[PDB]
DNA sequence: TGCCTGGAGACTAGGGAGTAATCCCCTTGGCGGTTAAAACGCGGGGGACAGCGCGTAGCTGCGTTTAAGCGGTGCTAGAGCTGTCTACGACCAATTGAGCGGCCTGCGCACCGGGATTCTC
DNA sequence: GAGAATCCCGGTGCGCAGGCCGCTCAATTGGTCGTAGACAGCTCTAGCACCGCTTAAACGCAGCTACGCGCTGTCCCCCGCGTTTTAACCGCCAAGGGGATTACTCCCTAGTCTCCAGGCA
């Protein structure tokens, strides 16, 4: 596993921005957006390790990860708790 | 009477800076940072223990709130210093 | 940084070279005939057409330029990347790029 | 025939907003996590709806973020959105 | 109308405590419409708190907790 | 030169810009629609200041990058309603 | 400095390991297709960016004008503390029914297919 | 007036939401019993309302010029569309392994109570 930041690709990142309203984009734009793509998922994952890790679990669940966004300030909503 | 953090924040700060004296404002200041971050590392090991089903807060609760809440470099410091004073108060 | 073309750093130069020529640079304190290129134009003065103003204009020297800094006059080692101002130290380069980089201020 | 630009981004943009579907493809995003979480912790698997809560949070994280770049590309009279309109979008909310 | 209290050269302290260079003629109105906003809504907050209390004066702890639960915790009153 | 030379002078200083008076007066006022007759400790009207400072200094801060944005050194309303927009706070 | 309060010293019940069992479920190299999202040209339009010229609106400087600020004073609303005593909530046995899965099946919603209307050029 | 994109009405199939059935465990009911705090009653603090000077800041005008904005003019770079790549994704073929859950037991380890002296406001 490595340089899989790729994965998010261009016309992805181009129909995220359609829902977003934008009508034009720029060529520079891809690699701003999986800086801070990746950014936000280091955050977030470090956070639900951590949770993971004190249940002393090995598999990362989903009220793991809605707990590190609620402690982020994201809570989501819709997979538990 | 009121409690205050006043008397062990000055302890330190003389530990730390013999000479260099702290004002009644900064004091205050310190004060409610100490209560600040209390708050916030003890309110993560309340959530840490409801959510995994558990009656009481351990150090790995509290060590888990240190890792979550604190930045990185705080954060292993802390957890560091939380260690040896555990280690330190279990064989006495 | 932004890079301006030749065409920009040849204007910045054409202009700063004919402003030394201009008589003053306050307006008239009162505040309420030609000029020298209708003079020239008026005269259709051709080159090679025997001695005359233009081909007496001299010739480009044979020892090559030697850089000064924009800002203190001192030899410059360094040339500014965005506008190809020279430069000798990082405080002049500072100053360069807060005064005169880009936008003339 | 030949549509005028900007004729086609706004019909994919009334297209990609009806919609709920995830715009990101399942598998390279899951690889993407992975790749980022065995940095903290080898041998950590993470289940399929961990993985989706995460590709939910992100999509509606960048939608947002798109968003105020296209008010921050608007503002200073544009219409194509810039980087310096993410970094701006990104300082005013109070992140880096 | 003691809105007209917070001064012309107040708002432009505030800017160029900030770093703004030149302030438009406009900025004054707006500032003093985003004070009134924010104030409006510590102070409700406070006098919730108060109120819960049973108290007739709104003491500097009910703004801190008003302040801590808008987002924004402040120093050097609650201690 | 004049607005550099200020900007420094109270970018060093600590003390409230607003006035106290002025401020506390208006804080009565606002507090007079949610209950009649309230008193105001004093350390309360300090902290409110405080508060309400701190608040529209980073506002300023935030309004005054918009402006740069921009391409522009006044600032305009525009950038407040997009510094709170982005911000969230609208 | 005179306390309250944190610290020994004895019981004691239960929270939290250990330890099965137990059930659920893929797990991973190398292979082989095979579509539909990507990726790659590329012509051209239009938006970005750079001037340039106004002209008006912020900025600076000054002389009034104003009220913030400071220091006494003075009076009381009201914050803070204390003593009583009840009403209220914590525990605790017996009931008991409301709320869980287990299991099923109408029916709503996804989708397809022509024809019609609407949108862009 | 051409084309292309939705839109709109029947039909149709599928899988899941809403319902019925046992069963149990956790609300509920009827008790006891400490004690939290609601309510007088007091005290004394600080919040407010008045002055009367000092003077620093706010304000209104004038003069000025700096920059915001509209108007042109390139020109480059991104969009729409056609053609080619490839990588999600299914299938395979193998032998059993995880790895989170639910029940038993059982034993440290907290809580609770008593007494005391010393840490601290
Ligand atoms: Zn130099
Ligand atoms: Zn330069």
């Amino acid at each position: 596993l490595r340089d899989n930041i790729q994965g998010i690709t261009k016309p992805a990142i181009r129909r995220l921005a359609r829902r977003g309203g934008v009508k034009r984009i720029s060529g520079l734009i891809y690699e701003e957006t999986r800086g801070v793509l990746k950014v936000f998922l280091e955050n977030v994952i470090r956070d639900a390790v951590t949770y993971t890790e004190h249940a002393k679990r090995k598999t990362v669940t989903a009220m793991d990860v809605v707990y590190a966004l609620k402690r982020q300030g994201r809570t989501l909503y819709g997979f538990g708790g | 009477r009121k409690e205050s953090y006043a008397i062990y924040v000055y302890k330190v700060l003389k530990q730390v800076h013999p000479d260099t004296g702290i004002s009644s404002k900064a004091m205050s200041i310190m004060n409610s940072f100490v209560n600040d971050v209390f708050e916030r590392i003890a309110g993560e090991a309340s959530r840490l223990a409801h959510y995994n089903k558990r009656s009481t807060i351990t150090s790995r609760e509290i060590q888990t709130a240190v890792r979550l809440l604190l930045p990185g470099e705080l954060a292993k410091h802390a957890v560091s210093e939380g260690t040896k004073a555990v280690t330190k108060y279990t064989s006495a | 940084r932004r890079v301006l073309d030749r065409a920009a750093r040849q204007r910045r130069i054409n202009r700063q070279l004919e402003a030394l020529e201009n008589d003053n640079f306050q307006d008239d304190p009162h505040a309420g005939r030609k000029n020298f290129q209708a003079l020239l134009e008026e005269q259709n003065l051709s080159v090679a057409e025997g001695p005359n103003y233009l081909t007496a204009c001299a010739g480009p020297p044979s020892r090559p330029q030697r850089p000064f800094c924009a800002v203190c006059g001192f030899p410059s080692p360094y040339t500014c990347v965005s506008c190809g101002a020279r430069y000798c130290t990082v405080r002049c380069l500072g100053t360069h790029q807060e005064t005169r980089c880009l936008k003339w201020t | 025939h030949r549509y005028r630009p900007g004729t086609v981004a706004l019909r994919e943009i009334r297209r990609y907003q009806k919609s709920t579907e995830l715009l990101i493809r399942k598998l390279p995003f899951q690889r993407l996590v992975r790749e980022i979480a065995q940095d903290f912790k080898t041998d950590l698997r993470f289940q399929s709806s961990a993985v989706m809560a995460l590709q939910e949070a992100s999509e509606a994280y960048l939608v947002a973020l798109f968003e105020d770049t296209n008010l921050c590309a608007i503002h200073a009279k544009r219409v194509t959105i810039m980087p310096k309109d993410i970094q701006l979008a990104r300082r005013i909310r109070g992140e880096r």
